[PDB]
């Protein structure tokens, strides 16, 4: 398969520059262009501008002319966008894509896209706690885990290891003072708890931190 | 250069049914020679990249469902899905590659189904928080729709605002419901003073709310 | 390398 692979998240400062790399895979790097686009929370999506790795040409939507600056390593199958002078204007999630120049011009492969919050706030791990429930008569039961007081975005919640999948609903976050409080709840049968183990996987990438909590009764 | 106009900005249908989209360009999108309009079509669900659906106007993807129809030349150009799905939940995108690229604003496709009411569970503040100082008090509400609903909180039978965050999920891709947290902070001396918590959830299912309560014991 | 298929 065609792969297109972005970077983590990022914080970065005010005023200053943020690079991230678009790393191909599955295909001749050299024959097809590659497409940057923006698109900031709730909103839609925005060209940037394009590279040709065969020749380090580029092009640009012009609001992004001297903003945005798309290179290309050959020996490393790999595309770079910079980003310079940044302000909370540029935070936004930024997706690399194939575009197939010659023909469809179209972007047929997108990268999972790059999150990038503009701020000086301090990165924040989050505190993690467990949600568990009396009875209004459920053969299911429903468990949570709230995640609390954490900057910048992303977190990323899995519960079992990503094991139960379905059941889950992970809500967005919402920001306040700085820092940032979201839940996660998953529903299973009564059953499966508290007979068995379930826990919820917090990870918070900014700070390089991984939580597991378990959920237990009473 | 090149303006992308895209319309409605939301639109609203049963599984099942025939949607259409259109999309508008301010310079044609033909080339002469080719004979092709650089004219594609994108979906976008909730928390994942955008996937390619059209191209050339007409020409459908590999890996796209036949029930996707693209249609139009010059600069008027549409989008119909036939036989809409739940898993066809998304924001679609029409763009230009004719000279640079230029997308359209969007059309956000929303799923319309049969009323549901809320799952509603309460749930006390853990014992690691409370080590802390804090006290938090989470109702979620899962698994309903329309999206409308109200969500109160009563504290020993009387209502309380501050502290409250809500949030919604984005519409689900299996069964098009919806789903609410909603969250009461106090410190933990504040917690300690009361004892009955209740989030009563207000959906026009009924006018009844869907109650769930506590005590502290 | 051109801006698009217009080109």
């Amino acid at each position: 398969q065609v792969q297109l692979q972005q970077s983590g998240p990022e914080l970065v400062k005010p005023g200053t520059s943020v690079k991230m790399p678009c790393k191909a895979s599955g295909y001749i790097f050299t024959d097809y262009v590659i497409s940057w686009v923006k698109q900031r929370t709730g909103q839609g999506l925005e060209w940037i501008g394009e590279i040709f790795p065969r020749s380090g040409s580029t092009y640009y939507n012009e609001k992004f002319k001297g903003k945005a600056t798309l290179t290309a390593d050959k020996s490393s199958n790999t595309a770079y966008m910079q980003l310079s002078s940044v302000t909370s204007e540029d935070s936004a999630v930024y997706f690399c894509a194939r575009d197939y120049y010659g023909t469809s011009f179209a972007m047929d492969y997108w990268g999972q896209g790059t999150s990038v919050t503009v701020s000086s706030a301090k990165t924040t791990p989050p505190s993690v706690y467990p949600l568990a429930p009396a009875a209004q008569t459920n053969s299911m039961v429903t468990l949570g885990c709230l995640v609390k007081g954490y900057f910048p975005e992303p977190v990323t919640v899995t519960w079992n290891s990503g094991s139960l999948s379905s059941g889950v609903h992970t809500f967005p976050a919402v920001l306040q003072s700085d820092l940032y409080t979201l839940s996660s709840s998953v529903t299973v049968p009564s059953s499966t708890w508290p007979s068995e183990t379930v826990t919820c996987n917090v990870a918070h990438p900014a700070s390089s931190t991984k939580v597991d909590k378990k959920i237990v009764p009473r | 250069d090149i303006v992308m106009s895209q319309s409605p900005s939301s639109l609203a249908v049963s599984a099942g049914e025939k949607v259409t989209m259109s999309c508008k360009s301010s310079q044609s999108l033909l080339n002469s020679r080719t004979r092709k309009n650089y004219l594609a079509w994108y979906q976008q669900k909730p928390g994942q990249s955008p996937k390619l659906l059209i191209y050339w106007a007409s020409t459908r993807e590999s890996g796209v469902p036949d029930r996707f129809t693209g249609s139009g030349s010059g600069t008027d150009f549409t989008l119909t899905i036939s036989s809409v799905q739940a898993e066809d939940l998304a924001v679609y995108y029409c763009k230009q590659s004719f000279y640079l690229r230029t997308f359209g604003g969007g059309t956000k496709l929303d799923i319309k189904r049969a009323d549901a009411a809320p799952t509603v569970s309460i749930f006390p503040p853990s014992s690691e928080q409370l080590t802390s100082g804090g006290a938090s008090v989470v109702c979620f509400l899962n698994n309903f729709y329309p999206k409308d609903i109200n969500v109160r909180w009563k504290i020993d039978g009387s209502e309380r605002q501050n502290g409250v965050l809500n949030s919604w999920t984005d519409q689900d891709s299996k069964d098009s419901t919806y789903s609410m947290s909603s969250t009461l902070t106090l410190t933990k001396d504040e917690y300690e003073r009361h004892n009955s918590y209740t989030c009563e959830a207000t959906h026009k299912t009924s006018t009844s709310p869907i109650v769930k309560s506590f005590n502290r014991n | 390398h051109v801006p698009g298929g217009g080109s």
